[PDB]
């Protein structure tokens, strides 16, 4: 899908973000991996 | 300046100008240095080739030379999302 | 020698004012203006 | 920015010292107050 792949979880702190002052967003790659996007088999591994 | 027609086009979910090449230059850096006037008066000559990369295949999407002073000459011309404080979100791009 | 009354004049009212002081303004400037659901105190440029 | 020249254009300003909340301000080369340029300003500072 078009959305970033993500790492954990997230934890945001409400009482530390002023309101107005733009934080960045994002410019990670979409890397997702082949056994992370099917089920993943020993024989996938070797057909990879 | 230019001010640009920007008919409305598909390829491009947005309004794009077959016409020139618009130009981003990362917001504190001034356009106006001697360095900056210097790459785009030599980047002029790119839109010819823009054109013509264009025209041989029309279903390209976007052509960029992304410069080492921090400028991104690309083709169509088309707005960039965002303005830096003409709204509250102010953008932190850099082609390097 | 000589500087000894005055000295011990100024550490009276040093004590005399402390006591005033600490009983009209004890416990006053414990609140300001945050921002709201925050916990950033809220000021302007030169402000403290 | 240490000449004229280059203090031109917008620069960013981060809020607490937080690289992640900014703020756009247009830098300009600005002159102390009290300086030392003429004699009469530098009468003035040192009177200060």
């Amino acid at each position: 899908q078009p959305k970033p792949i993500g790492v954990g979880i997230p934890t945001i702190n409400l009482r530390k973000r002023r309101p107005n002052v733009q934080n960045p967003k994002s410019q990670e790659p979409v890397t997702l991996d082949f056994l992370d996007a099917e089920l993943e088999n020993d024989i996938k591994v070797e057909i990879r | 300046r230019i001010k640009p027609v920007f008919i409305d086009d598909a390829n491009f979910r947005r309004q794009v100008s077959y016409q020139h090449a618009a130009v981003h230059i990362p917001t504190d850096i001034y356009e106006g240095s001697t360095i900056v006037l210097n790459e785009l008066n030599w980047t002029s000559a790119l839109d010819d080739v823009f054109k013509k990369n264009r025209e041989e295949d029309p279903s390209l999407l976007w052509q960029v030379f992304g410069s080492a002073t921090g400028l991104a000459r690309y083709y169509p011309a088309s707005p960039w999302v965002d303005n830096s404080r003409t709204p509250n979100k102010i953008d932190l791009y850099d082609v390097r | 020698l000589p500087l000894f009354h005055i000295a011990l004049l100024v550490l009276f009212m040093v004590i005399i004012y402390a006591i005033i002081g600490l009983e009209l303004f004890k416990g006053k400037m414990h609140k300001t203006c945050y921002y709201i659901g925050t916990d950033i105190v809220a000021t302007v440029e030169n402000e403290k | 920015k240490m000449t004229e020249e280059e203090c031109r254009g917008y620069y960013y300003v981060y809020k607490d010292g937080d690289p992640t909340q900014m703020e756009l301000r247009p830098r300009q080369w600005i002159h102390n107050d009290f300086h030392f340029d003429n004699v009469l300003s530098a009468m003035m500072s040192l009177f200060t």
